[PDB]
């Protein structure tokens, strides 16, 4: 079980980890988070109290190094940074563990919510999406743009989602226009999967990396995204029927955890009325169906 | 975006476009069979592909052979018309290529989108004006090459006959509009109207009458008569 050990925390600020999240208020004695899983990614995220504008956090695996908050005065913000003295480090942890100054994080034994939610995330892998080399772990924010929506201004700071476009050249072979337009197969398995991605637990994942921005930051064009890649499984009549199956328990654990006054901004009513009601996979997403319907009927 | 009333005069612009109208693509006759279950029968259609500022018609004629063992006809109907249009393209010259298409029906749009992927500066548009291109098939010269065709063929008119030499497109859109809607109202009465005179007569290599500029109005007249009265007839007013 790792530890992530604040400096101090200066500014008043609301703090999520994975699914968590408590109030911290204006210089008070908080010096971070304990008992943090090992075996997963994991997210660190932050609302000002004072300006709701800009949900900003980190991704990271506390296998790949020590990582702590410091909160900078210049830029506003409590930052991530690696420490690379590993005993300096594992000496001011066991201190602040001593004088009881942090939150544990809240797992509950029998909950798998979280893995889950991040069965195919990886840090590696977030980092061919997010990109910032010299660090290990990954800073994302409500405002940032995606490759997609920049060529519909800065590069760097960008997620790097694999471009999906329906009607695109890529999408559609030359003299299969119809066939390719109104089933997705060929652009879902070779494209996507054998070309680009290599396999589904890469496909899965970038789905999944979408689906935890988008609700954890607003970020809308990781939103967008998310609801690709649904739509290119759901409208492909061939679909190897483990997909299938996993992409239903993925969704479900989605719809569970996200907040049931968000899903009006979160949940795009055509891509879900034609994924459950209208697509080749209609009838092939049953606990998601079933979740979706009993909680959120309305939109459908 | 979308092309209407607003912005009316673009169509007779230098810019190349063409309208697409696919109502006339497939066309069934239904009926009853002996165990007294419903089937339909194809008859030979044809695409509408029109440039409004020179009266160019390109009729694609559509044999009923393409439709032999295919399934889910009336959307396969519009994939086919937008193969056909991307066709089209390709097959004239660059400085011939239209700028922007315009197709009659929304359904339309990504079906040529898709077809025409290979050609991002092609525009295409839907339009909210209520086109009278369905009535196409009540040219009596048109309604014969579909009939008769025999096989896949694509035939050429000037649907404005050499009106050009004398009015403006936007004038002869207008006249072809009006004669088309008034066929589409009341077929009979609008065919009365056009040949019920014995003494003006259709020159071979035209589609209309040979009206004077004197009997035009007249017969424009006649066909607004007609649109009124049954749009009297319909709502008895
Ligand atoms: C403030 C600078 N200290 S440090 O260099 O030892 C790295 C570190 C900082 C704060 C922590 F909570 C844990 C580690
Ligand atoms: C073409 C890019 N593929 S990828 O394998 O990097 C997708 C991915 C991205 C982020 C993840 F957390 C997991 C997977």
């Amino acid at each position: 079980m790792n530890t992530v050990p604040f400096t101090s925390a200066p500014i008043e600020v609301t703090i999520g980890i994975d699914q968590y999240s408590f109030n911290v208020k204006e210089n008070q004695p908080f010096h971070g988070i304990k008992d943090i899983p090992i075996g997963h990614v994991h997210v660190i995220h932050f609302q000002h109290a004072d300006n709701s504008s800009m949900r900003y956090g980190y991704w990271f695996d506390c296998r790949m190094g020590n990582f702590y908050i410091q909160y900078d005065p210049k830029d506003g913000l409590y930052k991530m940074m690696e420490e690379r003295d590993g005993a300096k480090f594992e000496n001011i942890v066991h201190n602040f563990k001593e004088r009881q100054m942090m939150v544990s994080y809240p797992k509950i034994d029998e909950d798998d919510t979280w893995y889950n939610l991040t069965e195919f995330v990886q840090m590696d892998k977030i980092r061919k999406i997010v990109r910032k080399d010299e660090n290990q772990f990954s800073y994302v924010d409500s405002s940032m743009t995606t490759v997609q929506e920049n060529e519909l201004s800065d590069p760097a700071h960008s997620l790097n989602y694999t471009v999906i476009n329906f009607k695109s050249r890529e999408a559609i072979r030359p003299g299969h226009e119809m066939e390719d337009f109104l089933d997705k197969s060929y652009y879902l398995n070779t494209v996507m999967l054998q070309g680009i991605f290599k396999n589904s637990s890469n496909y899965f994942g970038e789905l999944q990396f979408a689906f935890l921005n988008a609700m954890f930051f607003g970020n809308y064009g990781s939103s967008l995204q998310w609801h690709a890649m649904i739509e290119l499984i759901c409208s492909s009549a061939t679909v190897p029927k483990h997909m299938l199956d996993k992409l239903d328990e993925i969704l479900y654990y989605q719809i569970k955890t996200l907040p049931e006054q968000y899903s009006d901004i979160l949940l795009n009513e055509r891509v879900w009325n034609i994924c459950l009601y209208s697509s080749f996979q209609k009838n092939s997403l049953h606990n998601t169906e079933k979740i979706m319907e009993n909680k959120y009927p309305e939109l459908l | 975006g979308a092309m209407n009333s607003s912005n009316y005069a673009e169509l007779f612009n230098n810019d190349i476009k063409l309208f697409v109208d696919d109502t006339n693509v497939y066309r069934v006759t239904v009926h009853k069979t002996f165990e007294g279950n419903v089937a339909t029968k194809a008859i030979n259609g044809c695409i509408f592909t029109l440039n409004p500022k020179t009266g160019h018609l390109f009729l694609k004629i559509i044999h009923t052979s393409v439709w032999a063992g295919q399934k889910r006809l009336s959307q396969l109907a519009k994939w086919k018309t937008a193969e056909e249009v991307s066709a089209l393209v390709r097959s004239l010259p660059k400085e011939e290529q239209p700028k922007q298409i315009i197709v009659t029906r929304k359904a339309m749009l990504d079906p040529l989108e898709v077809h025409m992927l290979d050609f991002p500066n092609i525009a295409i548009r839907p339009t909210e004006l209520r086109l009278p291109f369905s009535a196409a098939m009540s040219i009596d010269k048109l309604s014969d090459v579909v009939m008769k065709a025999t096989e896949p063929q694509m035939v050429l008119f000037n649907i404005y006959d050499d009106w050009l030499d004398r009015i403006s497109s936007y004038t002869a859109f207008s006249r072809l509009t009006l004669l088309l809607r008034a066929l589409k109202t009341n077929e009979e009465s609008a065919k009365m109207i056009l040949l019920s005179d014995p003494t003006i007569t259709i020159k071979s290599y035209h589609l209309w009458p040979s009206f004077t500029d004197e009997q035009w109005i007249t017969i424009e007249s006649q066909m607004r008569d007609l649109i009124l009265t049954e749009y009297g007839r319909k709502y008895n007013v």
